[PDB]
DNA sequence: CGCCGCGTCAGACTCGTAGGAATCTAAACCCTCCCCTTAGGGGAGGGTCAAGGC
DNA sequence: GCCTTGACCCTCCCCTAAGGGGAGGGTTTAGATTGTGTGCAGTCTGACGCGGCG
């Protein structure tokens, strides 16, 4: 699956799937060597809805690294409750 | 007989050119039948090589865990969905360990060329089968020019005969065997290498890896090898065979873009090449005609070198494309309103702003030969006209002069330190203009007391005894 | 080898203003690279302002 | 006056988060198509080099 395939699947633009992969945070299953063009895979659309099931959270996207990378992060999610109740009495 | 006759390329062209006749919808496929019995012939002669299907295998492995996938692999079989691929690869590694062991000496002939016959199923990507034979042509190209070196130190020395020194340096692989025989007739050529023997060696004996890295024997190599280059000729003549027999298509198609910038025998170059592209590209499996194929690659090849050579200011592709879909909207909004658009309402048409519109209608226009007669004259051209716009004024170089004489009269009416820090914090005959901590230094002073210096010589310069020279260089 | 008709090549005035030429023409993909977006933060490099000290 | 000194101040360049927008570059595209396509010219006269006949 294309990159448009994929960003019509994950309803997502392009270029969110190029800065994900910039960063390191959605990686393609598989990148073609010469071309460049880059092939995803329906175990990567099971990364990107734990990614968009993050940021609709509001979680900052280092955070959804931090938090998809290394496990037991139960007090990044209780900076980001108190974080948000902070911001809800401002 | 027309030889001699014309002086125009074209006519030359289409003379040498219609001495090839068209091909049936049979002679398509017996020619790509041709070209692919030609590249498995390479192949199968690749086969006898096993370090290529050692590393095909390592590739597959490599698409197991999805390091890569195998549809950049193999495009399909003949006797992609990654089932069969598993069977395929399965038989043919079962062949390759089943040769791997048995080595004897006529025992080992069996299997090699059933490995080649089971080898020969696979069709590749054209990539990883370049890749393969690139790899045998390295192989074998520095092998053949140490090969050759051991020559080429033999001309160092003296007069060269090797009509007869391959006598029994076939077969013996492993030592200087064959080299003592040289001596064996004492002639004085036979003299001068010999004391050049141990220098031989490490040619001679760098054999000593590449017999234990490859396996077989050096004409076992050289001949797959001049085995393939056989395949290789044969699938090249077959190439050409479909090029020149489909050069009138070529023409054909290129007739359509001939005052689009480029000459017509530019056209029908760069087509051939697309053609040579689709030659390349064809497949006569899928039932279609080469023309079909063909005109794609002919097509493609031909715009593409509009877009990028048939203007002197070079428009990218994108604003090609901008400028042709601009045109055809004009011409759609001219013929349905009997009146050339404006940028506006062809803003409003197109899906494009109308600032981005303006600058594309600006950006579209070839450049005039400055041999444009003037006048519609012949004594008077466009290149008369045009004047040297970097040209300083004489009255400007005078002025010029005359500032630097003035300014060189005010500054020997300073101190030497209020004009020396005045001539360096500007770049009054130096160079390079200073900063303050940079003539401070030079000073071994600080920035701030050279700031006053030359603030106060500033002012000195400011009172009109020393004033009315300087302002008459200024303007309103 | 010597001469005759044929193919070819090279030349042919200086002031003002008008004054050019105007046809023809892929699309859908992908990539990298560069600049852009808040409301300012941080720093480098280079100047400037009053204090005085001799 | 010459010289430091500490505090300020300026512009300029790069950075921020999460991508948007666009420029400029590659690649393929499978019904079948198989030889361009214009003029234009009312010059004369030398003069040179050459095929072809004698
Ligand atoms: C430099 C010269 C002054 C003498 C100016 C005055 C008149 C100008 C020409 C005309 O405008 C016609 C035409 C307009 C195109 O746009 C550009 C080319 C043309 C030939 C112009 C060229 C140039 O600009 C001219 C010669």
């Amino acid at each position: 699956s294309q990159i448009g395939l994929f960003s019509k699947i994950c309803r997502v633009t392009i270029k969110t799937l190029h800065y994900y992969n910039k960063i390191g945070l959605l990686v393609p299953a598989y990148i073609n060597p010469d071309n460049g063009y880059r092939f995803y895979t329906s175990d990567q659309l099971m990364k990107f809805h734990q990614i968009a099931s993050l940021r609709q959270l509001g979680f900052t996207i280092t955070e959804i690294v931090t938090l998809t990378q290394d496990e037991n992060s139960c007090h990044i999610i209780e900076r980001r409750r108190l974080e948000i109740q902070k911001q809800i009495r401002d | 007989s027309e030889i001699g006759r014309t002086t125009d390329p074209v006519r030359m062209y289409m003379r040498e050119m219609g001495t090839v006749e068209l091909l049936t919808r049979e002679g398509e496929i017996d020619i790509a039948k041709r070209i692919e019995d030609g590249i498995n012939q390479v192949q199968c002669s690749v086969a006898e090589y096993p370090e290529a299907i050692t590393y095909l295998l390592e590739q597959y492995d490599r698409v197991e865990a999805e390091e890569a996938r195998l549809s950049d692999l193999i495009t399909g079989f003949v006797d992609i969905d990654p089932e069969l691929a598993r069977e395929k690869f399965a038989e043919l590694r079962a062949q390759y360990v089943v040769t791997r062991d048995t080595i004897k000496h006529a025992t080992a002939q069996e299997e090699i060329l059933k490995l080649s016959e089971v080898f020969k199923q696979f069709r590749l990507v054209p990539k990883q089968f370049d890749y393969l034979v690139n790899s045998m042509r390295v192989m074998m190209d520095r092998v053949r020019t140490q090969e050759r070196l051991i020559m080429k130190l033999c001309v160092e020395q003296c007069k060269m005969p090797k009509k007869n020194f391959i006598t029994l340096f076939t077969g013996n692989e492993t030592s200087d065997t064959w080299f003592n025989a040289a001596i064996a007739m004492n002639k004085p050529w036979s003299e001068k290498l010999h004391d050049v023997s141990e220098e031989v060696h490490r040619a001679l004996q760098k054999l000593q890896q590449i017999e234990e890295e490859t396996g077989l024997t050096i004409e076992q190599v050289k001949d797959i090898n001049r085995r393939m280059s056989i395949g290789e000729a044969k699938a090249r003549r077959a190439k050409k065979e479909m090029v020149e027999a489909n050069l009138r298509l070529v023409i054909s198609i290129a007739k359509k873009y001939t005052n689009r910038g480029l000459q017509f025998l530019d056209l029908i170059q760069e087509g051939n090449i697309g053609l040579m592209k689709a030659v390349d590209k064809f497949e006569y499996r899928r039932g279609y005609k080469f023309s079909t194929y063909a005109t794609w690659w002919i097509r493609q090849a031909i715009t593409r070198s509009i877009a990028d050579q048939a203007r002197t200011i070079r428009i990218p592709v994108h604003m090609i494309e901008t400028i042709n879909k601009l045109n055809r909207i004009s011409r759609q909004m001219l013929q349905e309103m009997g009146r050339e658009p404006t940028p506006e309402e062809l803003a409003e048409r197109m899906l494009m702003p109308e600032d981005k519109i303006r600058k594309v209608l600006k950006i579209a226009k070839e450049p005039i030969s400055m041999e444009t007669p003037i006048g519609d004259d012949e004594d008077s051209h466009l290149g008369d006209f045009i004047e040297d716009t970097t040209l300083e004024l004489p009255l400007d170089s005078a002025t010029t002069e005359s500032l630097r004489a003035a300014t060189h009269d005010v500054l020997a009416g300073l101190t030497a330190r209020e004009a020396k820090v005045l001539r360096m914090r500007f770049g009054i005959d130096m160079n390079t203009d200073y900063t303050l901590e940079e003539v401070g230094k030079q000073f071994d002073v600080t920035r701030e007391r050279i700031r006053q210096i030359e603030a106060k010589a500033l002012r000195k310069l400011r009172h009109p005894s020393r004033s009315e020279v300087l302002r008459s260089f200024l303007d309103d």
